[PDB]
């Protein structure tokens, strides 16, 4: 798959709905051993690209579900946000705010293992979207205060925003 | 907008070579061929490039009919330069756009060279970006129809940095446009044509249409193919054709994008100060939108924040919905045209934005598409209503009014014989001079003046809109003796002493101020008064009940003795009385 | 014309015949093929493009399509008297 993809170019789009519920049994029902058919295939969804455009509301919640849980293993947890933070990179992540927003702050909590992938995550969609993330400025916050978490560019990014620059 | 300039001149270059392929592709047994929207394989070679050369002129002569085009069919460098060259000295200190296209020769290079032919058409040429950009003058708009375009946009911007540095021992007004980025390859599809990029810059409307047609949400649409698109009736300019409508709905949705994501400077430099450039630039938009599809990335020389994920394009893909709709009847059963709620539903939302906005928040995103139907006979007066309303609010809504470019627009709507535009007019443009007096000679030069004598002589308008009148008659000759003079023609004096006698009090105020202000530094007018028994009327007022109407009568009779210059006796006279 | 002529090297039945492009499923047999003895054959459509050989006369290259389910192409002449062949 990874092949035929970088081998078709827009092309592609025409072909993943046939596919498409192959990829949702898997991420449901996964039996091997830690999971790594899982992370195989979100290496894979990162090189998708900007096709996805239609099927973005199909694959999101999964992927989400996956960094939440608390009984998966680490590994596939990474590779899920790490899959998040690159594929903000080309397409749009407006309509999905409070869709990502609440599961990585509660992700936050009961755990400190994933607080610099989880923050390294955020401080990436906040820079496609701007204004569109006042709301969400003092509830965040309150959290940031109970462990203390610190992030240059996280910070930089919310000064400006109350400030009205941007890079 | 003080910096005006022009296009004058377009040369354009085509490297096409029918019939051989370069050695650095190979292509698909379909793929893609339309050039301009001609086949080039079904003719011969001449004709064929011939044809395409036409058809290019043509497609450019839709957007500026006013200029000298210059074509130039598979050339070598010596051409190039004397055309360059001709063109530059021809033109003097106007803008030149040029134009390549290179899909019949090698790609470019990372040493700053792009190829032409030899006078055997034998062999390729390079030819030095820096020969280029010296044979072409400092204004310029250049656009990139290759492979690697990107390539030439930063070789353009190494050699502008050092013709800098060689100085110490041209961008400054320069604007570049490509289809790819440095690294990127164009899309061959048989569905599309194979010269995308201008199709887009050129001909926005066809290559929309053809691809909306190959999208997925086409299934809501039932029976509408490419066949029906092709026949498609009407003119690009009648704006009741089936045609003229969809243009319209796209310039204003482009436009209102445009403003709102864009800053300020930008915006005025860009959409608001040439034709040409505003018409290219706002295709600019499609073109990206339509390639981001086919990974590929459109490039400019004044880059832009990206705008493809705007909300304005769904509006855009509802209209079309709906129009497309009706093709079938339309052209089988010879049903009417029925025109679309467009513009109606985005009044209706600025008429929303009012009741409760107040304040200094956010502007409405709707002010450019109200601006973009003042001049339409149906919804003229809606929409002048609601400016109207909308300038009231204060100082700031006018400057941001004035600032989105509503000022010629105005000025256009005074040349006309309709009767019931007389208020509206009066309201917006008494509002407009409240804030802004150096208008009052753009008033005076375009003989702006009569429309508003023609309403202050009329003794059935309300007392209101005549005493806005005569504010806006004052303020005009105010300082100006090129309005003291036209208004002085106009005979001004009399019909300021017909209705200086009104119940109505800021009236007589005003009218008193304007007739003081009249004469003031001026003989003539000073004559006049003496001669039709002005102040005699005029001493009526040192007893009135209000004492502002008492004072304007003081600064009147103030006024009037003071332009007496120690004329002869009889003046004196006068002034003893 | 002398100049114009040598570049059309095909002719598109759209803008020279119309009514043939309109034409669907007749029933005229295929032209030098009909037997007694044998089933008949029709025409069901013909091809919208014409070649055009190069030379002085400029015979056309046209096909069809026949009900059987086979193309017959045919040389299409002008400015030539064909009935001598046929006694022959």
């Amino acid at each position: 798959i990874e092949q035929i993809v970088v081998a078709l170019g827009g092309e592609f789009k025409l072909y993943l709905p046939q596919l498409i519920p192959h990829m949702l049994r898997v991420f449901m029902h996964d039996n091997s051993p830690g999971r790594i058919v899982s992370i195989k295939l979100l290496a894979a969804i990162q090189l998708f690209g900007a096709n996805l455009d239609d099927y973005l509301h199909l694959l999101l919640p999964p992927i989400v579900k996956l960094f939440d849980a608390p009984e998966a293993p680490l590994p596939s947890r990474k590779a899920a946000l790490e899959t998040v933070d690159r594929l903000t990179e080309s397409l749009d992540f407006t309509d999905y705010a409070s869709r990502i927003i609440h599961p990585i702050v509660r992700t936050l909590d009961q755990s400190p293992e994933l607080r610099s992938t989880a923050m390294d995550t955020l401080s990436s969609l906040v820079f496609q979207l701007g204004k569109k993330y006042q709301i969400f400025i003092p509830m965040v916050n309150k959290v940031l205060v109970r462990h203390r978490i610190n992030h240059q560019r996280y910070d930089v990014l919310i000064c400006r925003i109350v400030k009205g620059y941007t890079l | 907008m003080k910096d005006r300039m022009k296009t004058v001149s377009v040369a354009l270059v085509l490297c096409l070579n029918v019939g051989v392929d370069p050695p650095d592709v190979v292509k698909t047994t379909p793929c893609a061929r339309l050039e301009c929207w001609i086949d080039p394989l079904s003719m011969g070679p001449q004709k064929a490039l011939e044809t395409i050369g036409a058809n290019l002129q043509k497609q450019y002569e839709n957007w500026q009919p006013r200029a000298r085009y210059k074509q130039s069919l598979d050339p070598t460098v010596d051409e190039v330069k004397k055309l360059c060259t001709s063109l530059r000295r021809n033109a003097k200190e106007e803008r030149v756009l040029f134009h390549y296209n290179g899909h019949g020769v090698p790609r470019p290079t990372v040493n700053g060279e792009v190829w032409v032919f030899n006078k055997n058409y034998t062999q390729y040429i390079p030819l030095s970006i820096y020969d280029l950009q010296t044979w072409m003058g400092s204004p310029s708009i250049f656009v990139y129809d290759c492979s690697n375009a990107g390539l030439i946009v930063k070789s353009f911007k190494q050699f502008a940095l050092q013709r800098e540095q060689e100085l110490e021992v041209s961008m400054k007004n320069c604007i570049q446009l490509a289809a790819c980025e440095a690294t990127e390859l164009l899309p061959m599809i048989p569905d599309l044509p194979a010269d995308l990029f201008t199709s887009c810059l050129t001909t926005p409307i066809k290559i929309a249409l053809r691809w909306f047609c190959m999208q997925k949400c086409v299934s809501l649409v039932p029976g509408v193919t490419l066949d029906l698109i092709e026949k498609i009736p009407g003119r690009l300019n009648d704006r009741r054709t089936p045609l003229g409508e969809l243009n319209w709905i796209f310039t204003a949705i482009t436009d209102t994008i445009a403003w709102n994501v864009l800053p300020r400077d930008l915006f005025q430099k860009l959409f608001r100060q040439d034709l040409l450039v505003a018409s290219l630039f706002r295709n600019f938009l499609l073109a990206e939108r339509i390639m981001r599809s086919y990974n590929c990335t459109p490039v400019s020389s004044p880059r832009l924040p990206p705008t493809y994920m705007h909300a304005m394009w769904q509006a855009w893909d509802l209209a079309v919905d709906i129009c497309l709709s009706q093709l079938p009847t339309i052209i089988e059963e010879g049903t009417a045209f029925r025109h679309s709620p467009f513009f109606a539903e985005q009044l209706t939302a600025f008429q929303v934005w009012l009741t409760m906005g107040v304040e200094n928040r956010n502007p409405p995103e709707q002010l450019p598409i109200v601006l973009q139907v003042l001049l339409s006979q149906v919804h003229r007066l809606r929409a002048l209503d609601l400016l109207g309303r909308f300038l009231d609010l204060g100082p700031w809504a006018v400057s941001l009014a004035l600032s989105v470019g509503i000022f010629p627009y105005v000025l256009k709507l005074l040349q006309s014989s309709a009767r019931e535009l007389r208020p509206l007019l009066v309201f917006i443009w008494a509002k407009i001079l409240a804030v802004d007096s150096s208008c009052q000679a753009d008033l005076v030069k375009d003989n702006g003046h009569k429309y508003f004598l023609s309403v202050l002589a009329d003794p059935y308008m309300p007392a209101e809109h005549r005493t806005m009148t005569a504010f806006i008659l004052a303020v005009i000759v105010n300082s100006y003796h090129t309005g003291q003079e036209a208004c002085l023609q106009g005979n001004l004096i009399a019909i300021c002493l017909e209705q200086l006698n009104d119940p109505h009090p800021l009236l007589r105020q005003w009218v008193a101020i304007c007739l003081g202000r009249i004469w003031q530094n001026f003989d003539s007018a000073r004559w006049c008064g003496v001669r039709d028994s002005a102040h005699e009327k005029l001493y009526s007022l040192l007893s009135d009940p209000i004492p502002e109407v008492r004072c304007a009568a003081v600064f009147a009779l103030g006024t009037f003795v003071g332009n007496s210059a120690e004329r002869t006796d009889h003046s004196t006279t006068i002034d003893h009385n | 014309i002398s100049k114009q002529l040598p570049q059309l090297t095909s002719l598109e039945l759209q803008y020279v015949s119309p009514k043939l492009l309109m034409c669907r499923d007749l029933e005229l047999a295929v032209p030098g093929t009909y037997d007694p003895n044998q089933p008949i054959i029709r025409i069901q459509s013909i091809a919208p493009s014409l070649q055009v050989i190069t030379s002085k006369q400029r015979p056309r290259k046209l096909t069809l399509m026949g009900s059987n389910g086979h193309e017959f192409v045919f040389l299409l002449k002008g400015h030539e008297d064909l009935r001598q062949d046929e006694r022959v």
